[PDB]
């Protein structure tokens, strides 16, 4: 699980956007430094970028 | 605002 | 096939860099050596690296 | 203080 | 504009 | 053994807050960019950021 | 003058 | 293999390379990391430096 520490709007359709104090579980971190999550806050699934969070 | 990271392999 | 756009300009810091303006639209043809990825614009046909923090998929 | 790098996975 | 990443290995 | 170049508060608990000037041992750096670390001032154990020090 | 990168592991 | 210095670079330990932009480098080492091991064509003198910091020649 991660917290999003700034706000991020998604620059593809693929990319999650979210605000700060938003919460995440992790989907797949394998494929680099953006990784796929899920909100827990909409549902939505998308990649974040993995400097943007923190681990709660 | 960071920057963000380098976009994952294609 | 893997389509990529840039979201901001870059003027080329060598030869083998590709300069380009923001919306530009690149063909990915390696990018397994780092953080730079070989492309092929789709504006002009050139070839040359560029940063891959610089883009984002289309 | 310079940005935070990307968590570890 | 970004700061630039680090450059590929030679 | 390494140093601190500036100050960090910690963003989760297992990370390590420290003020800059703070020495380190790094227990454990193959997990990423986030190192596991022994402030030799506290003893405390704890993650930080490898761009936030220099080699003493 | 740009961020550093973070430091080769040891 | 050789590199050119965008910016200045003043060395944060012993081993670091210490430069000013337009400085040239060859590169002695560069499977460690984000940090190469390279000599400055200018003074002859080795050590580490941070590889955003340069371009290729």
């Amino acid at each position: 699980l991660f917290v999003a520490l700034y706000d991020y709007e998604a620059r593809t359709e693929d990319d999650l956007s979210f605000h700060k104090g938003e919460k995440f579980q992790i989907l797949n971190s394998s494929e680099g430094d953006w990784w796929e999550a899920r909100s827990l806050t909409t549902g939505e699934t998308g990649y974040i970028p993995s400097n943007y969070v923190a681990p709660v | 605002a960071p920057p963000l990271p380098p976009r994952n392999r294609p």
